[PDB]
């Protein structure tokens, strides 16, 4: 296991430590969506 | 056989009579159920 | 003489009666003497284990991980099975989809307000419109299937509140009779199968239907006391007066989960206290094939 | 040296060749000597029974009964089969619906008229809207399945034609290219996968994809000839690359009706004669579930 | 699992879980008097649950 960047956002590029982790924080809505990525290991994006 | 993928706890007691008492003395945590 | 049919109501179990009689029908006897069995650890100690907190159970492609678990409850004592040869009555050979129904489905989410009166589910409605389950159920006429609910709620450990979460076949609802109770009201279609969303009671202490809250626990239940615990979880068999039946026309049974011991919590903590309600059919059949119809 | 890795593409055969080779990878060896095998009955002789008109094949909740049959072909003498665990690749169970899939669908009729130029089908497109199997195709990623295909019509002992009915793997379809063929056009999905109620070839002779009806007969077919039989039957193995594969994104095979010798009659008997296709799927299995998807 | 417990004696018990085990005093568990020990010649009363 290494670390996936999920958190792999165009506004982290400049302080990069923030790609390894992403956030869940007190809802006020249910059921939402905390985050969405594909599992194409081989695919540019947070597998890389 | 080409696949492998295809190949009640209580019961009743008789009771004519209440059940009994029996005897003990000044001695497992019995009294604190988990309800 | 003496040698008759059998045609008496108690004729296949496993309890006999003795009896006192002169014609050719066994219902014309006495009630005679009653044998005197009992099975006082289904309905008391329905429970798992007849560590534990820890858990995690996987059917279909889902899975759940209770941990703060409160051990889980077989209702009555009996495991979903599908149905036998001696009970069946319908000739065409049933459809068990497996895996695309008896699985995890998990439907809307309610909020937990410290006024909150209760909420409730019928079973099969909740799903008659869910993934592949739903489908079989509008195309077929009959269904027959078991359940596993699993009923979720987090708290802090300076939270507190005390939910009910019980089963109730046959829930049959009634109305407050125009108050005066001169007016032979009845509930319509959206109270009686409020499908996937559930609805509300209004009289909780009555269990909108003239019967004591107080004594829901005769029915396979289970606590979700926030201090203890997070999750409930109860098996729950096919029952019925008949082999199998229309998932439209007929609920089952009923869902209850009631806040007993109202949520209280200091100003400040997290306010949004969610329940969610996880349900998975188990050994589900159906037959009477046809084309799909909603209702 | 001479020991090497077992890495050639014809490794898997019960045809053995005897070659030579100084290269630790199998592949880099000679073609070697052909061994002579041959199966010449499953082409020319692929048919049932390797008083045949008198019949009655039941499967589901449906019965055919043909009389004026033609025997029944099977397609590369291959029974449908569920996948074995060999050749699977998929980790998931699948889900095997059975009795309420593997039955008799009857989509729309056809005219048969004496200009008629011939129509086709694909599979499993026909079915991905229709009854609890389209249903699985939606909410499944995966499908597999087999075929049978039963084309029906009818005629008096006074009328004469013969349609050939044919099954076509990959049933890839070309365009008349702008008919000067400087025009590299495509046909629309609705020309590709024309649903259930079929599509019309404009080019029947050079089947819409340039090559030759007369030689459709080295795929599974039969004829109905109007003076001999009625009706046709041909059951299909799943043909595929690959073990299962999308029942959307992908056609396994189209069905063709062409009337080879034109329907003929004379003026006053019956002129509508009518061209119906039911068509049951086989060792239906599903995989990959998911929420529905209808393209 | 020596916090959780729970004695009885008498019509009297004591659940206790955020036990620290518990103390003998000495090494030794209370009993009535022995005869070799006993001097007064008088039979005793030893009224068991209403006093224990
Ligand atoms: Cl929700
Ligand atoms: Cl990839
Ligand atoms: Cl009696
Ligand atoms: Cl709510
Ligand atoms: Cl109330
Ligand atoms: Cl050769
Ligand atoms: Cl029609
Ligand atoms: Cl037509
Ligand atoms: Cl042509």
């Amino acid at each position: 296991e290494t670390i996936l960047e999920v958190n792999n956002l165009k506004t982290n590029e400049t302080t990069p430590m923030q790609r390894l982790c992403f956030p869940v924080s007190v809802q006020s809505k249910t059921g939402e969506l905390c985050a969405a990525f594909r599992a194409d290991p081989g695919r540019d994006g947070p597998w890389q | 056989d080409p696949i492998a993928d295809m190949i009640s706890l209580t019961a009743l007691q008789v009771l004519p009579t209440a059940a009994n008492t029996e005897a003990s003395s000044h001695r497992v945590v019995p009294a604190l159920q988990a309800a | 003489g003496s040698h008759e049919n059998s045609n008496s109501a108690s004729e296949g179990s496993t309890i006999n009666y003795t009896t006192i009689n002169y014609y050719k029908d066994a219902y014309a006897a006495s009630a005679g003497r009653q044998d005197m069995s009992q099975d006082p650890k289904k309905f008391t100690d329905p429970v798992m284990d007849v560590s534990d907190r820890v858990a995690q159970l996987t059917i279909g492609n889902s899975t759940i991980t209770t941990q703060e678990a409160a051990n889980i409850v077989i209702a009555y004592g009996e495991w979903p099975e599908y149905c036998p040869d001696t009970d069946a009555t319908a000739v065409d050979k049933p459809t068990r989809p497996d895996v695309s129904v008896n699985r995890f489905f998990t439907l809307d989410t309610k909020s937990w307000a410290k006024d909150s009166k209760g909420w409730y589910w019928k079973f099969p409605d909740v799903l008659t419109e869910v993934g592949v389950f739903g489908q079989n159920a509008q195309f077929h006429y009959l269904y027959r299937s078991g359940f596993c609910v699993h009923v979720q709620c987090n708290a802090s450990k300076f939270h507190q509140g005390a939910l009910l979460v019980a089963v109730l076949p046959e829930y049959v609802l009634g109305t407050i009779a125009g108050g005066t109770g001169n007016e032979n009201s009845h509930p319509p279609y959206a109270t009686t199968q409020p499908g996937q969303v559930g609805a509300v009671l209004t009289h909780p202490y009555v269990l909108d239907a003239g019967i004591p809250l107080s004594q829901l626990t005769v029915c396979p239940h289970q606590w979700i006391n926030l201090r203890t615990n997070n999750c409930a979880t109860i098996i729950v068999p096919y029952m019925n007066t008949v082999p199998f039946d229309s998932a439209l026309n007929h609920c089952n049974f009923g869902l209850l989960v009631i806040p007993v011991v109202p949520l209280d919590f200091n100003t400040g903590a997290t306010s949004e206290i969610p329940i969610t309600v996880t349900i998975a059919p188990m050994c589900a059949e159906f037959a009477g094939l046809r084309q799909a119809v909603k209702q």
